[PDB]
């Protein structure tokens, strides 16, 4: 639903990621597979060692669509729609793992950016995270 | 929650350079601004209105303190979470009711604390290591509800 | 997000609860405070106890809500927005609590309406209850 | 899971009315079909297109009375519940790695179709037994994790 504060956050948040969000996507997926190995059982194709090739890769597409959510933030529905399919729809993902993800994004996030992680942009940065959560399950619901 | 020699080498290490005075009073201060249901529980405390007011609250700082002490607690008896928290776990079960998912929430706010106040050193092997502890713990407060 | 099925489905299944809606959310939250003893913090002024007319008043008024979100499937937000802030800003509702009561009222109707509570069926109410669960806490979010 | 000698005179007369030949295929195939992302766990089992497919498949009613079984286990040794379920616990978390919560869900289809299959016999106070029970299953599942 986000105010137009946490609007501003986002983008705040993001423009200061910069050129980084790819790594930044590619170590919060590095991150969740240690910290939470069922969530591994997804991606049975790739290797997922810590400097894996197909880790990096992936870490850049998930920043990406990150990316053109918060520059579509008004219309993420839309701008996501065709990534809600495939992720509700063809790859069957368990719900709970939005969270899981989204929870290690904010630590990368934190991890990263120690001026701009204060708590009124963790809380707009949570708030953005769950409602992309929201569209990439509702074929689901 | 078994922990390896090198997931306690990870957490120990890490946890002796933690400004226990701060720390404490951040996580909570951000669970209560993050997840604002939270705060049904500490109307108390006082002005948390703004996440300003939240964060420079007296009461606020003064019990994340509290907190953080039963986390120093039970890193001391992993081999033993639920007769360490047994006292606790009748407290938030039975006299408060709160619903147990908010432990979990309380375990991942502290975990973002930790990656916030050290950066590059809370690598994913130390931040795995965390929350296999964070889920031992809030596993532990849950038991009076099982 | 519902699809034109689930409508249809939502719509038969509640004309067929018919006059009872009132009944129904009484036993729906008598069910969920026996259940989930946790949710009972949120009401301490109310006697919980099984004839309560608390209750029952109580009952009436989420059974008159999701009557008026079914009426308006299609525009639930704008129906149901005032509702949000009372629950997601002024009484600050946990929103797992709304996970446990769709749950009482999904057991109710299948209490009630065997011939109905088909497994189509039981998925397109829990679709329109997690729809309804989502606009009610979208303040939080 | 203490639960009291009424709840338990509520669990106990209730199941031994349940049709151990069915219910058990009810609950699976609802949950596969109200919670579509649980079917990435029984691809082989075959048809699981449409509801109509999911609810025929001699694979799926031939699975849920196993499942049943587990269950009419745990209800003997609510004392013991982990114990009884700890090979199981192994294979769902070590082998299979299916998130924990799915199998609250599972709890919850079940107690939906007691629901279904008995109408108003099935009491909110038998509701609310059974509840406890499901809890107590589900965490037991869940303790390899732990
Ligand atoms: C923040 C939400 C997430 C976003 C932004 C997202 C986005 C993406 C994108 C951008 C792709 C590539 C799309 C394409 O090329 O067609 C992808 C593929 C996929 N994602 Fe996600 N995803 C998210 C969360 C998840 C989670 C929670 C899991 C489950 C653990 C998951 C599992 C996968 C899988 C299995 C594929 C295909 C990977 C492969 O087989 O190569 N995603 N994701
Ligand atoms: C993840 C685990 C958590 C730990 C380690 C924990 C630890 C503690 C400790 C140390 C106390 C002080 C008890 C004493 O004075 O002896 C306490 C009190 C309290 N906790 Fe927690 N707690 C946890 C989570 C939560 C959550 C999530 C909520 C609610 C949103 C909550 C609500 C309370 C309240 C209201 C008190 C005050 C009780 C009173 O003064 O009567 N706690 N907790
Ligand atoms: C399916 C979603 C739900 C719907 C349809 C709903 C709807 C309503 C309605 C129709 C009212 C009266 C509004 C008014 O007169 O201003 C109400 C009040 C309220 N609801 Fe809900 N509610 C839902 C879930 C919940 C849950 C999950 C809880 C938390 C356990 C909750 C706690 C309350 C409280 C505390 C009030 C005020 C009661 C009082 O103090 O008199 N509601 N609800
Ligand atoms: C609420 C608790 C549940 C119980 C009581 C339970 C019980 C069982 C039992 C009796 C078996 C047979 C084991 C054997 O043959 O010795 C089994 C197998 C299986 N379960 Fe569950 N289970 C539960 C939930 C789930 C969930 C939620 C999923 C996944 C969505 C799942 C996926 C599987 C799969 C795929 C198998 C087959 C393993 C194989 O044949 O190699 N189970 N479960």
């Amino acid at each position: 639903v986000l105010s137009p504060a946490d609007k501003t956050n986002v983008k705040a948040a993001w423009g200061k990621v910069g050129a980084h969000a790819g790594e930044y996507g590619a170590e919060a997926l590095e991150r969740m597979f240690l910290s939470f190995p069922t969530t591994k059982t997804y991606f049975p194709h790739f290797d997922l060692s810590h400097g894996s090739a197909q880790v990096k890769g992936h870490g850049k597409k998930v920043a990406d669509a990150l990316t053109n959510a918060v520059a579509h933030v008004d219309d993420m529905p839309n701008a996501l729609s065709a990534l809600s399919d495939l992720h509700a729809h063809k790859l069957r993902v368990d719900p709970v793992n939005f969270k899981l993800l989204s929870h290690c994004l904010l630590v990368t996030l934190a991890a990263h950016l120690p001026a701009e992680f204060t708590p009124a942009v963790h809380a707009s940065l949570d708030k953005f995270l769950a409602s992309v959560s929201t569209v990439l399950t509702s074929k689901y619901r | 929650v078994h922990l390896t020699p090198e997931e306690k080498s990870a957490v120990t290490a890490l946890w002796g350079k933690v400004n226990v005075d701060e720390v404490g009073g951040e996580a909570l201060g951000r669970l209560l601004v993050v997840y604002p249901w939270t705060q049904r529980f500490f109307e108390s405390f006082g002005d948390l209105s703004t996440p300003d007011a939240v964060m420079g609250n007296p009461k606020v700082k003064a019990h994340g303190k509290k907190v953080l002490g039963a986390f120093s607690d039970g890193l001391a008896h992993l081999d033993n979470l639920k007769g360490t928290f047994a006292t606790l776990s009748e407290l938030h079960c039975d006299k408060l009711h709160v619903d147990p998912e908010n432990f979990r929430l309380l375990g991942n706010v502290l975990v973002c604390v930790l990656a916030h106040h050290f950066g590059k050193e809370f690598t994913p092997p130390v931040q795995a290591a965390y929350q296999k502890v964070v889920a031992g713990v809030a596993n532990a407060l849950a038991h009076k509800y099982h």
